């Protein structure tokens, strides 16, 4: 779930507080809330690891479902632009 | 009788900038309409499907955005970097490349393409402003339902996008666009980009000094126009303006009566009882939506033309980038031979590098040359004279050569052709048979 | 309605300057300066670039040059004789009337209203019901004034479609040669000349 | 093994016709809507920046 | 890729050594002086 232009404090102090109108709960742990420059990201695993995008979330940053370890989840990471490849240029 | 042929050139190099992308909106269509009423909401679903509507074309607006910029700007599959070295024959492509020690990893031209473009929506994490200030305007604040999306691709991707692109260029030519990158000295690589406008390649090679000399002035030149002329980056600073507008004048509408007693809808169901508050409410849901569906049809309107514009700037991109265009000023003014891309805030600066002919000479021309009765005609060039003798020349560059066989092909009789003038024409062969026996 | 920026004169002198350069210098003439170049030596670069071998031109240069003014005559009477001609430029004037028509018809429309007229209703009822039958008569000509709006914005947008295919046109079929098939007419394209038309 | 090979040519000149541009218009809101019903007026100042 | 010997047919000549940057030594073979030499032998 992606909580757009909200800071995951103000997340978390809401969900704390049952103040959120929503009355259904992501499940939260420690590396499952991840901030982005579009929101507040809750339920997703950030990778440092690059690939291409497959779900957009924005400012970067997109989600796929990968195997992880061992065990299928949601990761989310900044995009990789593609392959590089160095030209032997020369005179 | 006369023609008149260029004895010099000058490498031009201009400016063309497009719109790629426009700022991405979203409307809480219950927060504008009938924030925290349940009395406005329950009124509101009388009308339908409203807000289910603008959300989709809000949604397709954005998706459509970030489709633009990716079809400008992910036109190559691998990201290309430049050799160490950066020497590239004597052409300067440090205000165009990226600048290393700098944060984002900007050139020059585009740290100041960017810092001279101010974006008054401002997408971020809105939050983090707080309060403690009088309120900035952006343009609700998020407050009264309207928000801005980030892009998809950050400043620093599409400076990537970017710098994949000029590195290509500068390395293989368009080798790159159509396959595999393919290393070429840039030198030769102008060589064959003289070829493509009729112009032969030792050209380059006699005054290759000069060619890269005068580059390196154009881009000179280039960056101090950008940076001392206010109003250069119009079209992207009329695209963020029009925008800032329409949110400015959608926001302002809420402070509207359209006939009710009080714009604030507090107001209404704090003084009425149910039965008169609901047609109060009536009439202010009548007039947001008014609002909503003048906005949206503008921002579908202007999505289309920001739509033609990302189109022009891919095509733009392919053809002038990626390739050498034969299209006249589809690519600048002049013969078109390259350009470099550079980001924009919501847009793309092309830098087009032409030839212009310059310091013309008016000489005596020619149909063909008459010799024993044959009728000769130039393979390529024309036939100039400078009053004494007839050399046949390339179009483009004054440079004579003297008139031979397997400079000219043969047609007909002299006697056809309206405009012949009687001239030798040398035969080679002939002339070294004599010599070897005689 | 606002006059346009450029007068009529103003644009046939485009065209006159478009004309001049175009059959005095060729393909140079938007590129850099103008260079002159005898017209039959610009054909003939023309022929060679379509991939006919110059010396056609020349062989057959009276045969051209009567087959070009018979086609020009032709083109005359072509547009002289066929109503349809301008079909397209006549109808984007029409559409321009008729929806200024329909703005000004709308007026007498009562949209619900006891009457078309503010100064009826405000003389024949008190002024609480003459509120309500104004909002009415309000709203039903603020709507009528936003169709306008968003129809000549719809227009515009075609208009400008149109317009920057004309300009692309323009600079590739008259201040060049384009290898574009059917960009610049039917055929093998040799070149193209320009001619004002009201709103085209 | 057959191919055909133009042995004369024509010279044909074809028309193509494009709209530029459209007749430039402006409205007064007030004197459409509110035909000096000063009235008319001040109930359409209710409809803020349309 | 499909390389050719150097000869006078596929090269022009313009210009002297000492400008073009990067030349280098190399036999370009004309075919008419080498048929000369074949013919008057
Ligand atoms: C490629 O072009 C760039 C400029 O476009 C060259 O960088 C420039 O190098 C000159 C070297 O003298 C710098 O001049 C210096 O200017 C400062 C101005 O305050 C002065 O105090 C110094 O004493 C010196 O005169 C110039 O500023 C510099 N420009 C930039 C933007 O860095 C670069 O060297 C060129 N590279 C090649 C290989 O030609
Ligand atoms: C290629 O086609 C052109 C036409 O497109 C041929 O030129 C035409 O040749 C005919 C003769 O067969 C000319 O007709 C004659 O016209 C004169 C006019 O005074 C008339 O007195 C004669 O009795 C006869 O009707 C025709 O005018 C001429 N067209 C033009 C524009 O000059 C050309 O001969 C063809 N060439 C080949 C090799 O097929
Ligand atoms: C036209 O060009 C020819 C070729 O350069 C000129 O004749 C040569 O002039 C140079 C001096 O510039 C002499 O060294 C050559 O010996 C001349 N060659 C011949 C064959 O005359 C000629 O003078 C030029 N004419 C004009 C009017 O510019
Ligand atoms: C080009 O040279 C030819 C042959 O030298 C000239 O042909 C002569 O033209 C004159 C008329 O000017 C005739 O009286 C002669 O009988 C022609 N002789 C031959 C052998 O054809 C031709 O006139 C010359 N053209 C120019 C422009 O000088
Ligand atoms: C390419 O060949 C030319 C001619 O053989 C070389 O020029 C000679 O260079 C030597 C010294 O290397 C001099 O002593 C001669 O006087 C030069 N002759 C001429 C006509 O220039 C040239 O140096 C060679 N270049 C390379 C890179 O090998
Ligand atoms: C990425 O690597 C850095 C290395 O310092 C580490 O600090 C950071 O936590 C890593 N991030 C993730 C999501 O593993
Ligand atoms: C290309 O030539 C320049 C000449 O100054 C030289 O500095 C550079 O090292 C050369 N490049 C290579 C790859 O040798
Ligand atoms: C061409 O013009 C440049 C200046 O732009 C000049 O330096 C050069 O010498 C000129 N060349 C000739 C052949 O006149
Ligand atoms: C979120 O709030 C905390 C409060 O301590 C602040 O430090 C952090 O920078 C904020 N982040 C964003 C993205 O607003
Ligand atoms: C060259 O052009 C100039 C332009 O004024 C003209 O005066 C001159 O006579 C021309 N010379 C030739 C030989 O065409």
């Amino acid at each position: 779930v992606l909580y757009q232009g909200v800071n995951c404090t103000e997340v978390s102090v809401a969900i704390h507080a049952d103040q959120l109108t929503p009355t259904w709960r992501v499940y939260s742990t420690g590396s499952n809330v991840f901030q982005t420059r579009a929101g507040c990201l809750i339920g997703a695993e950030y990778v440092n690891n690059s690939y291409e995008c497959d779900i957009p979330i924005g400012a970067g940053i997109c989600a796929s479902y990968q195997t992880q370890t061992k065990s299928q989840s949601i990761i989310a990471y900044t995009m990789s632009l593609g392959a590089e490849n160095s030209v032997a240029y020369s005179n | 009788n006369s023609i008149a042929i260029p004895t010099n050139f000058t490498i031009s190099v201009t400016t063309e900038i497009l719109p790629v992308s426009m700022t991405k909106t979203s409307v809480d269509c219950t927060m504008y309409i009938c924030g925290d009423s349940t009395e406005c909401s329950n009124l509101l679903l009388q009308y339908g499907s409203f807000c289910t509507q603008l959300k989709r074309a809000l949604t397709g607006i954005a998706v459509e955005q970030d489709k633009n910029t990716q079809e400008v700007f992910a036109q190559v599959k691998q990201i290309y970097k430049t050799p160490p070295i950066k020497y590239f024959g004597g052409f300067n492509f440090s205000q165009i490349l990226p600048d290393p020690s700098k944060p984002s990893k900007r050139s020059p031209i585009e740290d100041l393409l960017f810092n001279k473009v101010t974006l008054a929506d401002a997408g971020f994490i809105k939050q983090y402003g707080d309060c403690l200030g009088d309120i900035a305007a952006r343009c609700a604040q998020k407050f009264n339902g309207l928000t801005v999306l980030p892009p998809l691709l950050t400043d620093e991707m599409i400076a990537q996008y970017t710098s994949a692109l000029l590195a290509g260029t500068i390395t293989s030519g368009w080798t790159f666009g159509a396959g595999p990158a393919l290393q070429i000295p840039f030198p030769m690589q102008m060589a064959y980009r003289f070829n493509g406008i009729g112009v032969t390649q030792n050209v380059l090679y006699e005054n290759q000094k000069l060619i890269a000399n005068q580059f390196n002035s154009a881009i000179g030149k280039i960056q101090d126009s950008l940076f001392s002329t206010p109003s250069a980056l119009g079209k992207l600073q009329d695209v963020v303006n029009h925008n800032a507008q329409a949110l400015n004048t959608l926001v302002k509408q809420l402070s509207s009566k359209f006939g009710a007693i009080s714009s604030v809808l507090n107001d209404i169901l704090s003084r009425l009882d149910p039965p008169e508050a609901e047609v109060q409410i009536d009439r202010l849901i009548t007039g947001r939506l008014q609002s909503l569906q003048t906005y949206v049809t503008q921002q579908l309107i202007r999505a289309a033309e920001i739509r033609a514009s990302a189109n022009l700037a891919a095509t733009k991109m392919s053809e002038c980038v990626l390739g050498q265009s034969k299209r006249v000023d589809f690519c600048g003014k002049g013969y078109h031979l390259m350009s470099f891309p550079q980001s924009a805030p919501h847009g793309v600066v092309f830098l087009h590098v032409t030839y212009v002919p310059a310091q013309e000479k008016n000489f005596t021309t020619a149909p063909a040359i008459c010799h024993d009765g044959k009728a000769h005609f130039p393979r390529e060039g024309v036939f100039v004279s400078n009053g004494t003798h007839w050399f046949l020349t390339q179009r483009n560059f004054y440079e004579p050569q003297i008139i031979t066989t397997d400079n000219t092909f043969v047609s007909g009789n002299c006697d056809v052709v309206i405009g012949i003038v009687n001239n030798t024409v040398y035969d080679p062969l002939q002339l070294e048979l004599d010599s070897f026996k005689e």
